[PDB]
RNA sequence: UAAUUGCGAUAACGAACGAGACCUUAACCUACUAAAUAGUGGUGCUAGCAUUUGCUGGUUAUCCACUUCUUAGAGGGACUAUCGGUUUCAAGCCGAUGGAAGUUUGAGGCAAUAACAGGUCUGUGAUGCCCUUAGACGUUCUGGGCCGCACGCGCGCUACACUGACGGAGCCAGCGAGUCUAACCUUGGCCGAGAGGUCUUGGUAAUCUUGUGAAACUCCGUCGUGCUGGGGAUAGAGCAUUGUA
RNA sequence: ACGGAAGGGCACCACCAGGAGUGGAGCCUGCGGCUUAAUUUGACUCAACACGGGGAAACUCACCAGGUCCAGACACAAUAAG
């Protein structure tokens, strides 16, 4: 069935928490699991002039958003897969799953 | 039924104006156990009454030919399948016939077994046997031996007995001997009624019995079919997951549907 | 089908759209921030204000329209958006709210010296290690000058400022011109309870228990 | 301006049952969402009611959220000649 | 449709086949997915569809209450009603006659007559 | 001492902000957790040469294993560690060894009190006032100009050559970006000197562009101290693309 | 605060030892000037001059010569289904 679940929170600490519970949730049911894989952090940089007018020493800021991504692969028949998505929803940590 | 945004408390004085305070209580801790499973009555217009049974031995008995209407999703599901399932039937809506599916479930596959029935109170023991003295034994040639505290039957008769009816406390004592009691090896299906007594004192006696068989099934590595007889129960999900039942087959009907309508009235004193 | 490179970028702007909406809509109802919660098929939002009944209203009116405005504007399917109304805890500690009161006090002829110094005593009373209020612009004179009122102590340097002080600004409309409000409030670290619990340089020692010498080899058997 | 009665009739009756209408601040865009008319009329026909104290307006990054006020409810009722408490926007 | 996917959900996760709600031989419930892809049972491989006095009197008499049971389930929303001794029972359809008081004006006229 | 950073002396004591600490990034871990959206080895099918045991290889549903290399999460790791000199022997300083790191380890983010009549009304549906508000300083359409050139300045790029120019070949990176109601990043095929064009492809992206096979670079050839094959504004002619133009 | 005053100590927006340079030549761009209908405009040592994130063909646009529209909400009064 090849259940593939992706997790792409902007925040890492709670993402690990919502990831830590999943892997133990598979083994507690004695289910085959393929481990979490942490993709490289996506750093979103934006470099802009500091000043709102055009005057002054040429001072620049850059702003970084970190987009951590995690995903864990599972295989199981359908009866125990629909009982996973509907739980473990935490703020700013979206969860998406793809079958097959 | 439509979940409101919140549940809010209001405090208001009775003499002044505006002496009011408000708190909006959110409820988000809504988990899959926190629900009623239930089933909607589907289109089951055509039954399989008696004719579609493939056993003339029993087709010659039980003169009530039409199949039970309230067994819509039950019908022949457990008749052939070995899978544990929960059947919650409010009131006396077929408690006699539905409890008799144990012979239908796996007795034809292997006959001459000692499938054990369990009743919550000793009163149910007499009716579960006395009414059946002229319905099954004279036609199926299978004897039933009651196992109670006031009865001490010959163990050879118990071994040769087909159906055993025992209260959980009396069943507990014989359940203390699974290590050496050669009587208890033929357990393939265990059936009990009024399984929602756990809130009572006797519920703990019955509850620990099921977990005993789960270890037996887990340790001995063979499946043991279970069957639950009860009325509508609020926490259907948690008990279903504890009996080890699976998606195919689950009976949860509310008090709205009954063989006879029920009228109610409230008063205070 | 939107890349997470843009999906979440669009997700943060959805929060920023909503926040600037409310502080324009429920400003007098003690708006104190918001957070966006995402659930599969369920989109829920938590509104923080001091008067929860006014945010909610009879028959859940105010939320029902506010839910209804967000319903139409962002083209949600019916019932896919749910609003939550909640109070702000420790209203005397939140810079967003205490900024509004200063915007309230000024408009009512209240003295900038008296009105500002009023909020600072209550903020420190409500559990703040430090707090200050800055008011800028024309004050009793056409020449612009700024007066700063402060109490306690505040840090200007390091990321603890992000962690330990919250910012708030609310412009004031007055027929002398615009008088600015800037509020930085330093909550008690001892009640942080999420991440750090004290300043980085705070080093504490647990007191031991002294013990007198036995002065003798002694025997306790079993 | 001079413009058919068909759509102000549509505009106000639409504003009636739900009580919120949203129209972008995009001049001459000419196609409102779920209103086949042009935003030009939607944007301006309403502050007139606001001008005579009937509805309230926000900018919110030029989106023009609209919602009728408490006494805005009845005025439309005789405008559409519906009965008292036909289908207000105060439905639960 | 010739699909080999034997959907044995028994209607648990799929709508049941209206024409063939079950199997005539072994009682397995056949959903819509199991219906169009195959006309044969998945369990016992029995055909589901063949290519008042005469009818058994108890078969049609039985389904009469089933429709009632379906009616009971369908009309179960108000079956939880409570008569009580404190229930006002304003017996109004949706309003108190449009919130207008002229139906009882004749009662005042009757009082004037009395 | 980089430091109102410390020792200490002391009509001051106890405090506070700045400094530091803080955190992001960078190098260490053959250690925990793992990983065809990463790789490595072996094993199946298979190409070439000596064939004898090899070397170079190709192969996704051929498998199995692993995490050194790549990813992170969780952690440790530097505090000048130790040794010797010098100083009331006080903060320290200097040298040496070890250590991935010993000029707060490098680079940053952060960054006070007071002030400028600095810049900004041409970001603001932020605003006080003044002007105008209907052949409007408002809005919107066609075409100009913001680029016009006697000259004077500032940031610059390109060179004046043999450490060179040009023709061939050798052949190596990192930070990034990229389509849904759109038409983005485009491989491959084919056409075309070239510019570029056409039929398809994968990609909402550790998986496709992309090993971004870049250049300066390396070697082999041509030239040869000639304002020359240096240098390429100037002009002119034609061929495609962008976009209504 | 200032000192062609003193002590002590710093800094390649200082110097020393030096590199690579710029100021010389072509061009790209910005500012002044000249011009024109207009060549919109802010900033003039450090702390302006490849700066307004300003590499403007329309648009951007503020300017020049022209051409359409009113977005006058709202209230009051006037005309008024010949
Ligand atoms: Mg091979
Ligand atoms: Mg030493
Ligand atoms: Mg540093
Ligand atoms: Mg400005
Ligand atoms: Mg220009
Ligand atoms: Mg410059
Ligand atoms: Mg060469
Ligand atoms: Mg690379
Ligand atoms: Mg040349
Ligand atoms: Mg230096
Ligand atoms: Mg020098
Ligand atoms: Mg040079
Ligand atoms: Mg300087
Ligand atoms: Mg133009
Ligand atoms: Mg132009
Ligand atoms: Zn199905
Ligand atoms: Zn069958």
């Amino acid at each position: 069935i090849k259940i593939r679940i992706t997790l792409t929170s902007t925040k890492v600490k709670q993402l690990e928490n919502v990831s830590s519970n999943i892997v133990k949730n598979a083994e507690q049911h004695n289910l085959v699991k393929k481990g979490p894989v942490r993709l490289p952090t996506k750093v979103l940089k934006i470099s802009t002039r500091k000043t709102p007018n055009g005057e002054g020493s040429k001072t620049w800021e850059t702003y970084e958003m970190r987009i951590h991504k995690r995903y864990i692969d599972l295989e199981a028949p359908v009866q125990i897969v629909k009982r996973i998505t509907q739980i473990t929803i935490e703020p700013g940590v979206d969860v998406e799953v793809v079958v097959a | 039924d439509p979940l409101p945004p919140q549940v809010v408390v209001k405090v208001v004085s009775d003499t002044w104006i505006g002496c009011e305070s408000t708190h909006a209580i959110s409820f988000q801790h809504l988990i899959r156990p926190f629900n009623e499973t239930l089933q909607t009555k589907l289109l089951k217009l055509r039954p399989l009454p008696t004719s579609a049974l493939q056993n003339p031995l029993i087709e010659s008995i039980y003169p009530f030919k039409y199949f039970n209407p309230m067994q819509t999703m039950t019908f022949y599901t457990l008749y052939n399948t070995n899978e544990n399932a929960f059947v919650g039937s409010p009131t006396g809506s077929g408690k006699t016939i539905v409890a008799e599916l144990a012979i239908w479930h796996a007795f034809k596959t292997f006959p001459g077994k000692k499938i054990v029935y369990i009743a919550p109170m000793k009163a149910l023991v007499r009716e579960r046997v006395d009414d059946w003295r002229k319905k099954i034994t004279p036609v199926t040639g299978d004897k039933v031996v009651e196992l109670t505290g006031d009865s001490l039957p010959d163990p050879k008769d118990v071994h040769d007995a087909t159906i055993v009816i025992t209260t959980p406390e009396k069943f507990d004592g014989i359940s203390r001997n699974w290590q050496t009691r050669k009587f208890v090896q033929d357990v393939s299906l265990i059936i009990m009624d009024e399984i929602h007594l756990l809130a009572s004192d006797r519920g703990p006696i019955l509850e620990m019995i099921v977990s005993r068989m789960n270890y037996i099934s887990s340790q001995t590595k063979q499946p043991v079919r279970l069957l639950g007889m009860s009325t509508a129960v609020s926490n259907a999900y948690d008990m279903a997951g504890w009996l080890g039942v699976k998606d195919h087959g689950l009976y949860n009907f509310p008090s709205s549907v009954r063989p006879v309508p029920l009228k109610m009235y409230i008063d205070g004193f | 089908l939107i890349s997470k490179k843009r999906k979440l970028v669009a997700d943060g702007v959805f929060y920023a759209e909503l926040n600037e909406f409310f502080t324009r809509e429920l400003a007098e109802e003690g708006y104190s921030g918001v957070e966006v919660r995402v659930t599969p098929t369920k989109t829920e939002v938590i509104i923080r204000a001091t008067r929860t009944q006014d945010v909610l209203g009879e028959n859940g009116r105010r939320i029902n329209e506010l839910t209804l405005l967000v319903q139409k504007r962002f083209k949600y399917a019916p019932g896919t958006i749910v609003l939550y109304a909640e109070r702000v805890q420790d209203r005397g500690l939140s810079a967003v709210a205490q900024a509004e009161s200063m915007k309230f006090k000024l408009l009512n002829g209240l003295a900038i010296r008296r009105a500002a110094y009023g909020v600072v005593r209550y903020v420190m009373e409500s559990g703040a290690k430090g707090c200050e209020v800055v008011v800028s612009g024309k004050l009793r004179a056409a020449r612009a000058k700024a007066m700063k009122f402060a109490d306690g102590f505040l840090i200007h340097s390091g990321q603890p400022v992000n962690d330990f002080i919250d910012t708030a600004t609310r412009h004031v409309l007055m027929r002398q011109g615009v008088l600015g409000i800037k509020v930085k409030i330093m909550r008690d670290p001892a009640k942080s309870r999420t991440g750090p619990k004290a300043l980085p340089d705070a080093v504490t020692i647990i007191e031991p228990k002294e013990e007198e010498p036995i002065l003798a080899p002694s025997v306790k058997d079993y | 301006m001079l413009m058919p009665k068909e759509d102000r009739n549509k505009i106000h009756q639409y504003l009636f049952q739900e009580g919120v209408v949203v129209a972008k601040k995009d001049f001459n865009q000419a196609k409102h969402e779920e209103i086949d008319t042009k935003n030009l009329y939607v944007i301006k026909a309403l502050q007139s009611l606001t001008s005579k104290g009937y509805v309230k307006t926000q900018f919110s990054w030029q989106y023009y959220y609209y919602t009728l006020t408490e006494e805005g409810v009845e005025y439309l009722r005789e405008y559409l000649n519906l009965p008292e408490h036909i289908v207000p926007g105060t439905y639960i | 449709s010739g699909s080999s996917k034997n959907c044995n959900c028994q209607g648990t996760r799929h709508p049941v086949f209206d024409i063939a709600p079950n199997c005539l031989h072994c009682g397995k419930v056949v959903c819509v997915i199991e219906g169009l892809n195959k006309g044969k049972c998945g369990h016992c491989h029995e055909q589901l569809i063949s290519d008042k006095a005469e009818e058994n009197p108890e078969l049609l008499a039985a389904q009469e209450r089933l429709d009632r049971l379906l009616y009971f389930q369908d009309t179960s929303a108000e079956r939880t009603k409570i008569i009580d001794n404190a229930s006002d029972f304003d017996m109004n359809q949706e309003v108190g006659l449009w919130g207008s008081a002229r139906e009882r004006a004749l009662a005042l006229k009757k009082q004037q007559r009395n």
